[PDB]
C-alpha cells in the first residue's frame, strides 16, 4: 500500500485513489495514518475558530524541485527593501518613458539576485570570431536563446528572447518591462546593471544585430 | 488523477491573541539555516487580519518543536509557479481561489 | 545593506607576482584557502570567488576587519556548508575559507580589502579538477610531468602521483585527453564526470600557465 510517489507521480494513485474531503476528526484517518511514513501540514484560518488545514505529499513535494529551490529564497525580506533592490536594474524601456543537446547540459542564472536558476539540456557556444578580452557566450533552449556578456568582475549584461519561460521570475513586481513593438508571438528579456547607461549605447534606440533582416519568417 | 488531501476544521481552542504586539518576522538567523520541506512539521499564515499592529500578512513554522515567524508573500508568489512547472497547478484550482488575495498587490 | 557590489576595482602591485600558479586537486578533498594581510586602515576584508562552471558575476564573503564578525555572505548558494576562519595576529590578521572541492566549486578565489565602495585585490588562487589537452590521432599518448608547487609559472598538484587521465572524443580532428587526480576510488576505478563546456571562465587565466612535459593545448593570442 504505502509506497513511493515522486515528481509528477499521479500514475499509481490514479487507481490507488485513497481519499479525504471534510471538516471534522482532525484528518486522523488520512494524515495520522500516513504519519507512519510522513505527514506535513499547512494551516490557514477562515474565521475565528474556523481553520483550513492542508496535508501534502510531503515526500513528493520534497522532490528534486524543492532540492533545487532550497537556497533560492530569503522569505524574511521586506517589501520596501525589495522595491529599493528593484532599482538596481536599468529598465531601459520604462526609464526612456541526433540533436546536439542530447549530450550536453547547462545550469543557468546561478546566484542571480533577481531571478531563479534552472538546469537544461542545451548548446552553449560563441560566435565564429571574437575580439578577445571582451568576452561573450550563448546558451540555447528549444524555443528561446539566452546570452551573457561582459569583461568586468561584476554583474554582466544578459539578454534572452524567444518563447520565454512563463513563470520564471524571482519577485512579485511587474514582470512586463520591454519593447513597445514586442513581437506577436515571442518575448524578449534583457537584464543589466543600472550604471550601464554610461557605456551601453544600443539600448537607447530601436534595434541592433541584424543586416536589415530582423523578422522571423512567416507567410 | 492525483493524490487526495486535506480539509478545513472548526471549533478550535487555539487563537491568535497570544502575540501581544509581536507583529513581525523577528527572527532572521534561522533564515540562513532554513530546515528543508523534508524536516518541517507544520506551517501557518495570517494576512495580519486581526492586527492593528500588522497590515498585510505574516507566517510561522514549527519543526521538531522549533518555531519562528517569517513573511508570507514570497511563498504565495512562488508555490504557484512551482506547481506550474511541476504541472500540478491544477490541484490548486480550488484553493488557489482562497490563496489569491495573499500574493503581493504588485 | 552593509555594502553594495564593489563599485571601483583596484589591484596590488604584487597581485600577479604573489598569485601562485593554478593547482590541480582531486574532487572531494577539503581544500582550504590561506590568506595573510598586514595591519591596514580598511574597515572590511573579504574573500572573493569566481566559479567557472556556469557562473558569472562575483560573490563575496565580507568580514569585520578586526573583530572577525561575519557581515555578509554571498557564497552561501554554491557553498552552503563552507566554513570561514579568522585569526587576529597582532602583527597582521589571518583569514581563510574551507570547503570540499568538486566540479561545481572549481574557480578563482581572491583576497580583497574592502570598504563600503572601494576595494583592492591582493592575491588570486585558481583551483581546478580537470585540464584540457589535445592529442593528435596516431601519435602515442602524451605524458606530462606534474609535481608539487616548486616555483614559477608551472601548473602543479599536491599529490602528483595520483594523476589519471581520460579522453572525451574529438575536436576539429584532435582527440581530447583530460588529466585529473584520482584515487577517490580503488586503483583506476573512479572516472570523473565528463566536462560539459569549454572554453570556460577559467580558460583565459589557465591557458596562460605552462604544463610540464610534452603536450599540446590551444592557447590565447
Ligand atoms: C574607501 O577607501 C578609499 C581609499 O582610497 C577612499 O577613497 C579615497 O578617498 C580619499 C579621501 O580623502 C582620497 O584622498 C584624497 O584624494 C585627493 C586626490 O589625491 C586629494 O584631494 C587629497 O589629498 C586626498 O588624498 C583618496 O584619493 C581616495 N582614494 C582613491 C583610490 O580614490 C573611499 O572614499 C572610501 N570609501 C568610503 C565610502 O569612505
Ligand atoms: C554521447 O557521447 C558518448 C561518449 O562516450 C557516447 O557514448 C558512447 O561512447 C563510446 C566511447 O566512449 C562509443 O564507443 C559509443 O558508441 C557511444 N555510444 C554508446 C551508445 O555507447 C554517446 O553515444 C553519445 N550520445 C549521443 C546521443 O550523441
Ligand atoms: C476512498 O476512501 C475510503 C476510506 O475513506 C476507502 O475505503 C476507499 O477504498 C477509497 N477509494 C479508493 C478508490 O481507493
Ligand atoms: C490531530 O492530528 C495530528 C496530525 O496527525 C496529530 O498529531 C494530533 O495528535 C491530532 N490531535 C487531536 C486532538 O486529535
Ligand atoms: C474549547 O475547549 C472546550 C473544552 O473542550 C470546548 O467546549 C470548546 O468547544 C473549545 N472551543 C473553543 C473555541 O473554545
Ligand atoms: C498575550 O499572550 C497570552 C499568552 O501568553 C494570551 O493568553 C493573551 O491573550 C495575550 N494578550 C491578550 C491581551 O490577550
Ligand atoms: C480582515 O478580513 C475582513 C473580512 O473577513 C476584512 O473586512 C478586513 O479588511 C480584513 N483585514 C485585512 C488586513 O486583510
Ligand atoms: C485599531 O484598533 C481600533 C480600536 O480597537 C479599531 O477600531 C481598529 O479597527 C483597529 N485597526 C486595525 C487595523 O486593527
Ligand atoms: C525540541 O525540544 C527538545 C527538548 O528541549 C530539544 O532537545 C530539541 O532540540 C527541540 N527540537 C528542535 C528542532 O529544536
Ligand atoms: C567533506 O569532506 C569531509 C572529508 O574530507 C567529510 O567528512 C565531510 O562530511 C564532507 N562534507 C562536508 C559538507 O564538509
Ligand atoms: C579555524 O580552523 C581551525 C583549524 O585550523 C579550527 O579548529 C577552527 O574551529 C576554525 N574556526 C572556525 C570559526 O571555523
Amino acid at each position: 500500500a504505502f509506497h513511493l510517489l515522486l515528481n509528477t507521480y499521479g500514475r499509481p494513485i490514479r487507481f490507488l485513489r485513497e481519499n479525504t474531503t471534510q471538516c471534522t476528526y482532525n484528518s486522523s484517518l488520512r494524515n495520522s495514518t500516513v504519519v507512519r511514513e510522513n505527514a506535513i501540514s499547512f494551516n490557514f484560518f477562515q474565521s475565528y475558530n474556523q481553520y483550513y488545514v492542508f496535508h501534502m505529499p510531503r515526500c513528493l513535494f520534497a522532490g528534486p524541485l524543492a532540492e533545487q529551490f532550497l537556497n533560492q529564497v530569503d522569505l524574511t525580506e521586506t517589501l520596501e527593501r525589495y522595491q529599493q533592490r528593484l532599482n538596481t536594474y536599468a529598465l531601459v524601456s520604462k526609464d526612456l518613458a541526433h540533436r546536439p543537446h542530447f549530450n550536453q547540459t547547462c545550469i543557468l542564472f546561478d546566484g542571480h539576485d533577481l531571478l531563479f536558476s534552472t538546469v537544461t539540456p542545451c548548446l552553449h557556444q560563441g560566435f565564429y570570431l571574437m575580439d578577445e578580452l571582451r568576452y561573450v557566450k550563448i546558451t540555447l533552449t528549444e524555443d528561446f536563446f539566452v546570452v551573457t556578456v561582459s569583461i568586468d568582475d561584476d554583474t554582466p549584461m544578459l539578454l534572452i528572447f524567444g518563447h520565454l519561460p512563463r513563470v520564471l521570475f524571482k519577485a512579485p513586481y511587474q514582470r512586463d518591462n520591454f519593447i513597445l513593438r514586442q513581437t506577436e508571438k515571442h518575448e524578449l528579456l534583457v537584464l543589466v546593471k543600472k550604471t550601464q547607461l554610461n557605456r551601453h549605447s544600443y539600448l537607447k534606440d530601436s534595434d541592433f544585430l541584424d543586416a536589415a533582416l530582423d523578422f522571423n519568417y512567416l507567410d | 488523477w492525483f493524490p487526495l488531501y486535506f480539509e478545513a476544521e472548526c471549533n478550535l481552542n487555539y487563537t491568535l491573541q497570544y502575540v501581544n504586539h509581536s507583529c513581525d518576522y523577528s527572527v532572521r538567523q534561522s533564515s540562513v539555516s532554513f530546515p528543508p520541506w523534508r524536516d518541517i512539521d507544520s506551517v501557518t499564515f495570517v494576512p495580519r487580519n486581526l492586527s492593528n499592529c500588522s497590515a498585510h500578512g505574516l507566517a510561522v513554522i514549527v519543526a521538531g518543536n522549533q518555531t519562528w515567524y517569517v513573511n508570507p508573500f514570497s511563498l504565495a508568489h512562488l508555490l504557484d509557479a512551482i506547481y506550474n512547472v511541476l504541472g500540478i497547478e491544477d490541484l490548486s484550482a480550488n484553493f488557489r481561489r482562497q490563496l489569491a488575495p495573499y500574493r503581493h498587490t504588485l | 545593506f552593509a555594502t553594495a557590489d564593489i563599485a571601483e576595482k583596484m589591484w596590488a602591485e604584487n597581485y600577479e607576482t604573489t598569485s601562485p600558479a593554478p593547482v590541480l586537486v582531486a574532487e572531494g578533498e577539503q581544500v582550504t584557502i590561506p590568506c595573510t594581510v598586514m595591519t591596514h586602515s580598511w574597515p572590511m576584508v573579504s574573500i572573493r570567488a569566481r566559479f567557472c562552471r556556469s557562473h558569472d558575476g562575483s560573490d563575496e564573503l565580507i568580514l569585520d576587519a578586526v573583530k572577525g564578525h561575519r557581515l555578509m555572505n554571498g557564497l552561501q548558494y554554491r557553498l552552503p556548508y563552507a566554513t570561514w576562519n579568522f585569526s587576529q595576529l597582532h602583527l597582521g590578521q589571518i583569514f581563510s575559507l574551507t570547503f570540499n572541492v568538486s566540479t561545481d566549486t572549481a574557480g578563482m578565489y581572491e583576497c580583497v580589502l574592502r570598504n563600503y565602495s572601494h576595494g583592492l585585490i591582493m592575491q588570486r588562487f585558481v583551483i581546478l579538477t580537470q585540464l584540457e589537452t589535445l592529442s593528435r590521432p596516431d601519435e602515442p599518448c602524451c605524458t606530462p610531468a606534474l609535481g608539487r608547487y616548486s616555483l614559477g609559472d608551472q601548473i602543479w598538484s599536491p599529490t602528483p602521483w595520483r594523476l589519471r587521465n581520460h579522453d572525451c572524443g574529438m575536436y576539429r580532428g584532435f582527440q581530447r585527453n583530460y588529466f585529473y587526480i584520482g584515487r577517490a576510488d580503488a586503483e583506476d576505478c573512479w572516472k570523473p564526470a565528463c566536462p560539459d563546456e569549454e572554453p570556460d571562465r577559467c580558460w583565459t587565466v589557465i591557458q596562460r600557465y605552462r604544463l610540464p612535459g610534452d603536450c599540446y593545448r590551444s592557447q590565447p593570442h
